[PDB]
């Protein structure tokens, strides 16, 4: 997971007002990755390898 | 590392204990001849 944002909630308001507003809530994101592979191959000649 | 791509230094040949010699020496007639012993550079008879 990752917390992208927290958002804004609440504000200072005039006392005479009798209600309040809705803010803009934050955002959360789901992320994922991957794993990679390394490979190779090599070959020999038996007699040459044995006599070297 | 194929043997056909690297230098000869990586392979040491087997050392054999034999030698080839075709030379000859003919038989001698020396023992037929008469033998004489001297101790000076000249002689008389």
């Amino acid at each position: 997971m990752k917390i992208a944002d927290y958002g804004q909630l609440g504000e200072y308001t005039c006392d005479a007002k009798c209600d309040a507003e809705f803010g803009e809530p934050g955002n959360i994101r789901h992320l994922e990755g991957k794993t990679y592979d390394y490979r190779g191959v090599f070959c020999f000649n038996r007699k040459n390898l044995q006599e070297a | 590392f194929e043997a056909s791509t690297i230098g000869p230094a990586f392979f040491t040949p087997q050392v054999l204990a034999l030698e080839v010699d075709c030379n000859i020496e003919c038989a001698s007639l020396l023992d037929l001849y008469g033998q004489i012993e001297v101790s000076r550079s000249t002689f008389t008879y």
